[PDB]
Formats: C-alpha cells, structure tokens, sequence
C-alpha cells in the first residue's frame, strides 16, 4: 500500500521471434537482472494473462521503489531491447489498488526423475517400480507457461508458475528471486 | 496484351553459407586463425554448438555478389510483354536511381539482422565489411551495430559510401564482390545458434554454419509501406507479404497492394502507382522468382 512506483515495459513487434521468444530472453533478462542485480522489494506484473488461452503477458507492468526503479531505467544491460521492445516512464499508482497474486511456483508432472533417484534408493524393479508409482500421479499444469529453450534440453520446453487469488486489501511483502509473490501481495490493474 | 504465361526472374544479391569460429576479444584483428565452433551431441538426444571456454567472440564470415541487370527476364513466351516490361524498369531507373533499395540494403549490412538470435543479449557487434577488386582489398568499411538503429533507417556517409557502392553494383555499372565478418562478444562457453536441419543441425566440414537463404532473407527486410500498421517494423519483402512465424498475410490480394496486382496494373495499363509501392515490385524484381501462370 505504500510502493507506488511503477516501470512498465511495452512490446513491439519484430519479424525475428514472436512475443514468446520475446518473454523467453525477456525473462532471462529478468532472472539476471534481478537475481544477478539486487532488490528484494521488487516485483513484475504480467497483465495479458489468460489461464484459458495459455499466454503470459502482452504489456509488462514493474513495480518497484523509487530508487529501485529511478536507477534501471539507465541500464546498459538493458541494452538491445531497447532496440526489439520499447520503454515508458515513471508514473505514480492510485490509492485503491487490488490485490493480486503473481509469483513462481513449480509442480511434480513426472515420476520419471522421481522413479530415477527412486531407482536409486529405493531400488525398484521394472514392473515393481513401474507399479509402484501409478499412472495418475503425473500431471499437466496448463497455467501460463513459456518456452525456455536455454542449454539444458535442446527442444523447446514449458515453464511453470503458479499465481494467487485476488483481493483488495493490501498485504505487502518480500519479492521473490524472480519478482513474484511468495507470501506477499501485488497491485494488478 | 496479356500476360506471360512463363515468367522467372533470376536473383540479384546472392549470399554464400556464413561460417561460424569463435576466439578471444581484443584479438579481434588477427582472426584469421581461429578455430571453428563444432556441433556436438548431448543427452531425448539433441546436438549443441557451444564456444570453447576461453573464448568470448562469435565471428561470422560470408561473402556477397551484386550482379545487376535486375529487369530482365530469363525465361518469358511473349516478347512484347517482355519490351513493355524493359521500357516500365528502364523508365524507373531513368526517373530514380536505385539509391533507396541500395540505402535500405546498406542498413540491413550496417546492423546484424544476419545474426539472427546470436545477437540478442550482446555487449558489443562490430561488422566489417571489405570490397574486392582482384586478391587485394579496394575500400574497407568498419560499423558499429548496436548504435545503427533495428527500425529507424538514418543516413550517415559512410552508408552513403557504400549505398553508392550497392547502387553501382545493381546498375550494371561494374562488378561488386563484398566479403562481410561480423564480431559478437556473447560470453565464455555460452550457446550459438546455427540453423536447424530438417534436432539436427546444419553443418560444413566441421564447422557449424547458417543457411545462404536466411541471410538473404535477413538482407531483403525493407518494406515499411504495409497497409495495416508501420509501427512493428520492417518484414521482409514478398509477394503476398507475409510472415511464417506470425502466421498473418500482410498485403491481401483482396486490397490493390499486391505484387501481382500492381504488376499487372502498372505494366498492361499503364497505371503507375504511389512511388513507394515502385521500391516495393522493383524489390521483387531484385529479389527474383517464379512468375506468371
């Protein structure tokens, strides 16, 4: 109820990617530039979220302190987006703000890796350990993901968050290591 | 007077395939020894292409011919469809030069839109690019691509150098070979990202490499004159201009915008168009294809 300051960031288009790919490298921009910057107290709001439609934002809403976000906006590290995307300026958040939940959270849809270090201790067999673990146990989240083809695996790949209710009181608390929610609230409008 | 029933356009701006080798920064003159950057396997089964780790440059080397001559058919029934057609090309190059599409090409060369991915998320690109005459070097050119813009077209005289040189060269006024390298501090041991097989990847002997005909599709981004919205950017130019990965047409038949429309309506009937929709069917004809029925 009290960060009133925002650095919203809006897409444009380019014919060398789509906004996927764009959210993709954007949010390794956002996991290097949080995580490898500093700041606890500062979060990110997707407001094109669709559960129905699988997307992840068509227009990024920041929310950080004054100074948090007064000293990004210069970043050289920020570079060549500025170049694919396009960038805004600082503007001041009203009284009523509600409380939405946007945070990180992974889930278990395979015992696969769970049947590997279970393979590994608890030595299951073939049909021991394939009966062991039944076929309901996995599941697809179909929350809105995002293709995070990084060095890992060389095919694309889904991503996963989980989010919160909403509200309109205000229950402030400390970002994540991505600028989510994780026992704290954020404004969403 | 119809149409040809035959029509082929032989291509202008012919790339070659783009070789990949990465080495150290600041011993960025001598890359002339540098190892190249393998493609390797790893566990689903995929293959990689990394850069060693003490090494943080891609350099990315092609080469260019500018053939020039870009009216003429080489396969046509009618012959005086094709008269009509060398008096409507030869009547635009006497009215203008082809200083707009030779600029727009020098831009497309100044930046790195070649770099496809391999550009995103970098410190600093350097393009050099050189003229050959004879086993020597006539004139070389050295940018910066992350100060020229991604969308805004700006002039500079050093473009305009080499506009002239393009310009020269589409003209039929000499021959025009250029030997393009482009730099890219990425990392030590980070991801490059060659073009993809049909995950394999493409390759030459032992040395990843990116396909002749992304780089010419890389080159050819000029046409902002869509009519839906100019704020995204320029696309590349096509007949029934459109875009794979968006999966949208820009440029319907169903408007009077099209390649063949205008063709149609400014050889037959003697309709010109707008001078901007000229730079786009003089594109076309640069660009070359399979015409006619």
């Amino acid at each position: 109820f009290t960060m009133d300051h925002y650095l919203d960031i809006r897409l444009r288009p380019d014919p060398e990617f789509p906004p996927a790919q764009l959210m993709c490298v954007l949010f390794g921009k956002l996991h290097q530039a949080l995580v490898a910057q500093g700041g606890d107290r500062i979060g990110v709001s997707f407001p094109d979220l669709d559960e129905s439609r699988s997307r992840l934002g068509e227009r990024l809403r920041i929310h950080a302190s004054a100074d948090d976000l007064r000293a990004l906006l210069a970043r050289p590290w920020l570079e060549g987006l500025r170049d694919h995307l396009q960038f805004g300026e600082p503007a001041v958040v009203p009284h009523p703000t509600p409380y939405r939940q946007v945070s990180r959270v992974q889930a278990k849809s395979n015992p696969e890796r769970l049947r590997r270090r279970l393979m590994r201790r608890h030595d299951l067999s073939e049909e021991e350990a394939r009966k062991r673990i039944p076929d309901t146990v996995a599941r697809a989240l179909d929350l809105p993901f995002v293709t995070l083809r990084s060095q890992s695996t060389g095919q694309h790949f889904r991503l996963f968050i989980r989010h919160g209710p909403l509200q309109v009181t205000a229950e402030e608390g400390g970002f994540t290591c991505y600028g989510l929610s994780k026992g704290g609230f954020v404004p969403w409008f | 007077l119809s149409t040809a029933s035959v029509l082929a356009f032989e291509r202008k701006l012919d790339p070659s395939d783009a070789l990949m080798s990465a080495g150290a920064w600041a011993q960025r003159d001598a890359s002339q020894e540098w190892p190249a950057v393998t493609v390797r396997e790893k566990s689903q089964t995929v293959d990689v292409a990394n850069l060693p780790s003490d090494a943080d440059t891609l350099k990315v080397r092609f080469t260019l011919r500018v053939l020039g001559g870009a009216g003429t058919p080489s396969a046509c029934n009618d012959a005086a469809y094709r008269d009509k057609l060398l008096q409507t090309v030869a009547t635009y190059v006497n009215d203008q030069g082809f200083a707009e599409l030779a600029r727009r090409y020098a831009h497309n060369l100044a930046n790195a839109r070649f770099l496809w991915r391999n550009r995103v998320g970098a410190e600093a690109v350097e393009v050099r690019i050189n003229h050959i005459r004879q086993g020597e070097v006539a004139r070389a050119w050295r940018f910066d691509a992350l100060a020229i813009g991604l969308r805004d077209f700006k002039a500079d005289a050093e473009l305009d150098a080499l506009a002239e040189l393009i310009a020269s060269g589409l003209s039929g006024s000499g021959h025009v070979l250029l030997e393009v390298v482009a730099f890219a501090r990425i990392g030590d041991g980070q991801e490059v990202f060659p073009s993809q097989e049909l995950k394999t990847l493409y390759s030459v002997r032992d040395a990843a490499a990116i396909h002749s005909q992304k780089i010419g599709n890389a080159l050819r981004t000029i046409d902002t004159w869509y009519p839906d919205e100019d704020g995204l950017g320029p696309i590349a130019v096509e007949p029934y201009g459109s875009v794979t990965s968006q999966g949208k047409a820009y440029r319907q038949p169903k408007q009077k915008l099209d390649f063949y429309t205008l063709l149609d309506n400014w050889v037959l009937r003697d309709e010109a168009p707008a001078v901007e929709q000229q730079h786009y069917v003089i594109a076309n004809l640069i660009r070359g294809g399979v015409f006619g029925e």
